[PDB]
């Protein structure tokens, strides 16, 4: 979708806030928000592409100024409601309870070794998105291609700044989970993936840096040939 | 900075805390989240996985031309030689700074970053200010924000991680380090140097 | 500039808020904010194009959610500081005073008949932006033109959604104040003005409404010929 | 709607009130703003200038084919025949709804609107929700927000007022009004009908 999260090329967002140091987690709630990702992923709330599409649907003013891990909480609730695994009315009641009683205990629960094994296997093994497909790649290194002007309402990786722009294929990486299906609940439907080079003058117009380029990753359906 | 509509930091933290504790309580009752699972994830990214791992890879490339060739050829396979890889670095592509080219990495659409070599990103990387500006005015951003002057004749290549491909900068080896040990060279390699917003530390 | 105010084509901003009725002014402060425009315009804080450029420089989260007439207050202060007609430290002190003493009087002042005449003349006479220039128009009705990919940091009327797009000239209106100079304090430098028709498929891609078009006003430097 | 970072409406109004009173006090001391100047501007746009003026123009076009030709030829000059014009309508272009075409007007970049015929815009017109969506999905927006179904075979033309040119829709004369007086016809002409988000009122 054409949401405010698609910030590449946006002006006026202000100076970078970069403290001279910072902890990994600023508060206990951030650690919880972070660990909730493997938990909700294992429980089938969402895959990675769907996870991103939840954050893309936030209130844009909230998105621009809220703590990063708050975006994660919003996407958990989004997918909890979408799958019927979270009852909003119960969540609202519990929120008020912990507002009023912040030191009240969490529910009694058993520890589960299988959740630790899940964490260790994901962290050290990874969740590779590379897939084999039957079709060979359409494009190759040095092909001049144009990026789609399509503007899907659903999840995609189509930054407004690259739409309809011409570039050169730099690398074919093989096929990967396709966000335009996976992020909308339509499955992996993997597509060949390319890095494409766009000049700064192509992106930003005749006044752009003549000695800069942007490298952007394009799934096969995003690009069509100008010159082989 | 100033938004007249915005609550205090304290009021925002109070509200988020209650909302997260509520959601945590429900996922606990569903049997899908536990206190031990939370602690394990935090410990890994507080103490185990961080930019010291990326620094081992850079210093091996700086001292081993054959490893540097394998690293630039297939970053995932090369890092696995050092037992380095996993979540959010399944597919790594390393890019070599030279006297002719400077590389800088961003994720304009979200916060994608190579966890196995850098750990979790700093907040500035994930925030809209860096993401918006680095694809549009990288030369000015490096100078103004990081005090890093890239002469106009030198190409700047900005890598926008729109896919699961993760881009990592191999910074140039600073002058004055001939015959240094891998341990001594690693003191010059920073998270910033592997993002491309700073060179490796001068001696 | 490429600010968040340039919302045409943005997704995710939410449902339209349209109460079944509403007053012209929701509060006394709105009337003041509104009348401050002729006052600061007559006093040389800003012209109309500069006025818009002040609002474009707001904090984007503030812009998206603040009451409309608050955008007007921000641009007055912006131009007050820019011209040295407003001292920020005095304004901050007075703000705290009226926070603490909301019913404290406004300063004693004389009424001025010339300000009433100014208001009546502006309202009934207007502030026409049409100008005569020496150059004839470059383009005419039916010319196929492409919109610039330039991305100026300063004021312009270059909506991201029309940049690099092809359309047909519908009407030449004559020459008008040029925003790219006027809004940046560089004078009227008037340019011929055209309405250009863009198809919804041109703007939004192959899935766009086949029976919709957008009409957008283009100053001459914004467009170059494809087909006469 | 919900932003967890946002203050209450009451707290926002309290802060804005103090900020505006402070700025007002300074402009008063500069001699450039007065209580009589404030009251005059408010009275004009509360009581004098409003969509009843646009309705007089529409009904004259509906009952006078020669006036309708002059209105479509040069909207500013035509409205001046009725003593209608001025601030933010110096340059008016009127566009005629037909059985083949539906017109709707927006200002995507800000809040531009033809004050002399419509008065000040309603808040929804100035807000990002309408502005963002009407150039992209006008057919769906008209149906979903205004209950106005434009059959897919009919062209929708969206006029984005990026300049000082002001676009005003001349709605089609509703059926069942043959021989009606200008006063009776004016009861069917709404602000919404001259924006193009609704037709003129059915009898």
């Amino acid at each position: 979708m054409n949401g405010v999260y698609d910030v590449g090329g946006t002006d006026g967002l202000g100076p970078i806030n970069r403290p001279a140091d910072e902890p990994v987690f600023r508060a206990e709630w951030e650690k919880v928000a972070f660990a909730m990702f493997p938990a909700t992923f294992r429980a089938g709330f969402m895959g990675l592409d769907e996870f991103r599409f939840g954050i893309e649907q936030m209130n844009p003013a909230e998105y621009l100024e809220s703590p990063y891990y708050w975006h994660w909480i919003r996407t958990y609730i989004h997918h909890g409601v979408r799958t019927g695994k979270i009852d909003l009315e119960e969540l609202e009641r519990r929120t008020q309870y912990y507002r009023e009683n912040p030191d009240a205990p969490l529910p009694e629960h058993e520890q589960k070794p299988e959740l630790i094994e899940f964490v260790n296997q994901a962290v050290y093994g990874g969740l590779p998105a590379s897939r084999e497909v039957d079709r060979p790649p359409k494009f190759k290194e040095g092909d001049v291609v144009r990026f789609s002007t399509a503007s899907p309402k659903g999840h995609a990786r189509r930054a407004r700044y690259v739409r309809g722009k011409t570039g050169t294929v730099v690398k074919h990486h093989g096929a990967y989970i396709y966000p335009d299906t996976a992020g909308n609940g339509l499955g992996e439907c993997p597509e060949h993936l390319y890095t494409v080079r766009f000049t700064a003058q192509e992106l930003w117009g005749p006044e752009g840096d003549p000695n800069s380029s942007v490298y952007y990753d394009c799934w096969e359906p995003y690009i069509e040939l100008v010159d082989t | 900075t100033e938004n007249i509509l915005r609550k205090s930091d304290e009021e925002i933290q109070k509200e988020i805390t209650a909302r997260v504790k509520a959601l945590e309580s429900m996922l606990i009752e569903q049997g899908i989240l536990t206190t031990s699972m939370i602690d394990r994830m935090a410990e890994i990214y507080e103490n185990e996985v961080g930019p010291h791992l990326g620094a081992k890879v850079v210093v091996k490339a700086w001292t081993d031309p054959e490893f540097k060739k394998r690293l630039l050829a297939d970053g995932t396979e090369a890092c696995k030689e050092l037992g380095i890889g996993g979540l959010q670095g399944e597919d790594m592509m390393w890019v070599e700074n030279t006297d002719e080219v400077h590389h800088v990495v961003v994720c304009t659409l979200c916060s994608c970053y190579p966890w196995p070599v850098l750990g979790l990103p700093p907040n500035w990387f994930k925030e809209p200010q860096y993401r918006s500006r680095v694809v549009r005015e990288p030369r000015q951003l490096l100078k103004e924000e990081f005090g890093f002057e890239v002469p106009p004749s030198k190409e700047i290549k900005v890598w926008d991680a729109s896919s699961e491909m993760r881009f990592v900068v191999l910074p140039q080896r600073p002058a004055g380090t001939d015959g240094w040990s891998e341990e001594e060279l690693a003191t010059l390699v920073t998270r910033e140097s592997m993002i491309g917003v700073e060179p490796a530390k001068a001696v």
